[PDB]
């Protein structure tokens, strides 16, 4: 899932 | 095919750092599988990734389960293997494995930490998930004994890095 993540 | 505002590192050399482990399998078959897992990305590009043993790397790898550190909390057994940051400063292109999943290199029995790796650390540098079905980055785990990197994958990762030099 949200495996990708920013910052 | 990447993040929002296409972060990327501006340089070549990419340090990481294992900060700690899973009991799963043996640290040495642990530092290999992410040496393995960079080198997917580094043989075809002018990347290359080295280990540090202290100090704050630009790739800071670690387990954890459910919070651990982040605010993007782990959920227990599957859904979330691994997560990275886009490149960038501080927290940007850290990697967190969840201790939750069994960790091994083969199928059935548990998730291969080489293959998460790999697709995690694609996020590390910048990709984002593929629909190419034949692609590392597309977004839904399979075990592969034969993996290779996809043209898709190679065309991302070349677009922000470049080609090998040999
Ligand atoms: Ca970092
Ligand atoms: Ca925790
Ligand atoms: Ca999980
Ligand atoms: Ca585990
Ligand atoms: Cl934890
Ligand atoms: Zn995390
Ligand atoms: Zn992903």
């Amino acid at each position: 899932x949200e495996d990708a993540l920013e910052x | 095919n990447f993040f929002p505002r296409k972060p990327k590192w501006d340089k070549n050399q990419i340090t990481y750092r294992i900060i700690g482990y899973t009991p799963d399998l043996a640290p040495e078959t642990v530092d290999d599988a992410f040496a393995r897992a960079f080198q997917v990305w580094s043989d075809v590009t002018p990347l290359r990734f080295s280990r540090i043993y202290d100090g704050e790397a630009d790739i800071m790898i670690n387990f954890g389960r459910w919070e651990h550190g982040d605010g993007y909390p782990f959920d227990g057994k599957d859904g979330l293997l691994a997560h990275a940051f886009a490149p960038g400063t501080g927290v940007g292109g850290d990697s967190h494995f969840d201790d939750d999943e069994l960790w091994t290199l083969g199928k059935g029995v548990g998730y291969s930490l080489f293959l998460v790796a790999a697709h995690a650390f694609g996020h590390a540098m910048g990709l984002e998930h593929s629909q190419d079905p034949g692609a590392l980055m597309a977004p839904i785990y399979t075990y592969t004994k034969n993996f290779r990197l996809s043209q898709d994958d190679i065309k991302g990762i070349q677009e922000l890095y470049g080609a090998s030099p040999d």
